[PDB]
């Protein structure tokens, strides 16, 4: 098992988790903000999910501090987390790439 | 060709059920969807549900008291609503249409009558209405034909076997004693008529009966 | 559920005037309104789709126009074969709707 | 052809059919659900390219549960699609700067 | 806030009867409305969540309906058990909120 893969499976496991952690923590922190949409936990899930992947469709987004600095977090998790991906689809193609050039 | 062939009527007693069909002819994709419209006599369209063929999904108008049931045959192209525990409220015209998945419907089926009530089918008595024989006609002359005393109540009136359209008009039917009647006029050039034949074709769905009635002049 | 309303249920114009059938939906549609056309005893034809379109095999006659909640079914010079009902359907959301209808008088 | 050509080719080739599969299951998904808009195939074909790219707009988007699963798959078919694409290209790169490194 | 309209707060209809109650939102709010029945000296009691979910142990007469401001509950033949007083509530925005209430009156 590569170092590359173990990572792509690491990073997988940890987005899982900041998006439910993610989740429950904005439903926390914008209950108590009058006009607040982020406010029931299967909802939440899915706004997490749309930040995480940076779609933000705009039909759910937090409105007070606390809830942007949680939004802050999933936003870089998924960017980083799939960006690790592609960074181990490259490695696996230069490693084979080095192969096929009988290097 | 129709696109949407649906039978012409259905009696059904309160509290008993009928199950609709509608088959469908021309092209058929995956992403068409059959669609179900009621028609109250007078009153307007209201949706009823809608089902996908190639995946069996079916949704309703939450709006109203869910009386169908609608499913499909994907082998022979049919449709099906089962409408459940009638009452006179269920009394309609009941059409299905065809959306190819973008909105709109562009085909409709002539639509099934359905009558509830605890009454008996009854076929027509198609009798023929000639002028009396001091009656002066001009460059035209009108005749008829009387169709009275039969149930359910779709029946469909042509003249000639349809070729002659030109001049006619059927009046909407009366009911009277639990048994509906209406008279239907056709008006051809005077010179025309005796020479040329004129029939009235009085097709009674319900009954499963079609009976003709040529108007030849009076003894 | 979207409601769509059909003024006048009822319009009387002379032979030949340029006739217009109003349907106003309770919430922004985009373009997503069809017309159909209803003549007594007969079943429903679809005459402009989202809007505007025009329909293989409809008299150049028959227009439609509007946006967001206002739509207009024209018909340039009216005649006999045109008096029927006109309904309007909408297909932005879901359960697709029905206008009351507004029948045509010469 | 190399693997990571391939691999881009083949991304690309399974990415139109997610967004193919995913327009129609997603309108078959949100019929039924009161206030849906991503319920007729053409737009739910643009719906799930606007997803799928990340965009989103926010004119379109489901709002029930098997929709948004829908959504999910496509939005990742899409970011990892691109990355693939974006790893390919490095893997050319880099491959040339060896050579040019003459070595 | 989210503000809460329920109309006739008083509803009259004969045993068997459908009947109908109306609530609406100051703004759309989806689906995220759910009805609430209470019976004389009794506490609230869910009848329908989300509009138009079943809940399960409620008769299969009441149905739920709408989306966006407005919502109806309706009850398919009424019966004397049905005697009380019906509430909507919406969860959409925050501060969830109660609307003023319909009696049901046979
Ligand atoms: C605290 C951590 C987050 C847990 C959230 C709760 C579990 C998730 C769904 C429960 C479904 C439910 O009862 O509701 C379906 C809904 C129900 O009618 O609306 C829905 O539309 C919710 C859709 C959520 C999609 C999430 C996609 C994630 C890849
Ligand atoms: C000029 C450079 C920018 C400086 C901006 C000011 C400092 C930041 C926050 C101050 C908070 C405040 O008094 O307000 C909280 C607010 C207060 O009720 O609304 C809020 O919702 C503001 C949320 C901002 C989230 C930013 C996340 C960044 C990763
Ligand atoms: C296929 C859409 C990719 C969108 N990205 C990656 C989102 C990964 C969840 C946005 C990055 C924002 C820092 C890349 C830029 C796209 C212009
Ligand atoms: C990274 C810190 C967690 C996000 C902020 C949570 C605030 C909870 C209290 O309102
Ligand atoms: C990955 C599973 C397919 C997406 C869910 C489809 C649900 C169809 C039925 O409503």
């Amino acid at each position: 098992s590569a170092l590359h893969w173990r990572a792509a499976g690491a990073a997988t496991v940890l987005l899982v988790i900041v998006l439910l952690a993610g989740s429950y923590l904005a439903v926390l922190a914008e209950r108590g903000a009058p006009g607040a949409q982020l406010i029931t936990y299967p909802r939440a899930l899915w706004w997490s999910v749309e930040t995480a992947t940076t779609v933000g469709y705009g039909d759910l987004y937090p409105v007070t501090l606390w809830g942007r600095c949680v939004a802050v977090v999933v936003m870089v998790a998924g960017i980083t987390s799939f960006g690790l991906v592609t960074a181990a689809l490259a490695t696996w193609f230069v490693g084979r790439e080095q192969e096929r050039r009988g290097h | 060709q129709v696109q949407l062939q649906q039978p012409g009527a259905e009696l059904v007693k309160p509290g008993a059920s009928v199950k609709l069909s509608c088959k469908a002819s021309g092209y058929t994709f995956t992403s068409d969807w059959i669609h179900w419209v009621k028609q109250r006599p007078g009153h307007g369209l209201e949706w009823i549900g809608e089902i996908i063929p190639s995946y069996g999904r079916a949704n309703y108008n939450e709006k109203i008291q869910k009386k169908a049931t609608l499913t499909a045959d994907k082998s022979s192209s049919t449709a099906f609503m089962q409408l459940s525990s009638l009452t006179s409220e269920d009394s309609a015209v009941y059409y299905c249409a065809r959306e190819r998945g973008d909105g709109y419907f562009a085909v409709w089926g002539a639509g099934t009558t359905v009558t509830v009530s605890s009454a008996k089918t009854t076929p027509p008595s198609v009798y023929p209405l000639a002028p009396g024989s001091a009656a002066q006609t001009n460059s035209m002359v009108t005749l008829g034909c009387l169709v009275k005393g039969y149930f359910p109540e779709p029946v469909t009136v042509t003249w000639n076997s349809g070729s002659l359209s030109s001049g006619v008009h059927t009046f909407p039917a009366v009911l009277q004693s639990d048994l509906y009647t209406l008279s239907s006029s056709v008006t051809v050039p005077s010179s025309s008529w005796p020479s040329e034949t004129v029939t009235c074709n009085v097709a009674h769905p319900a009954s499963s009966t079609k009976v003709d009635k040529k108007i030849v002049p009076r003894d | 559920d979207i409601l769509l309303t059909q003024s006048p249920a009822i319009l009387s114009v002379s032979p030949g005037e340029r006739v217009s059938f109003s349907c106003r939906a309770s919430q922004s549609i985009g373009t997503d309104i069809h017309w159909y056309q209803q003549r007594t005893n007969g079943s429903p034809r679809l005459l402009i789709k989202y809007a505007s379109e025009s329909i293989s095999g409809i008299p150049s006659r028959f227009s439609g126009s509007g946006s967001g909640t206002d739509f207009t079914l024209s018909i340039n010079s009216v005649e006999s074969e045109d008096i029927a009902n006109y309904y309007c359907q909408q297909s932005n959301r879901w359960p697709f709707t029905f206008g009351s209808g507004t029948k045509l008088e010469i």
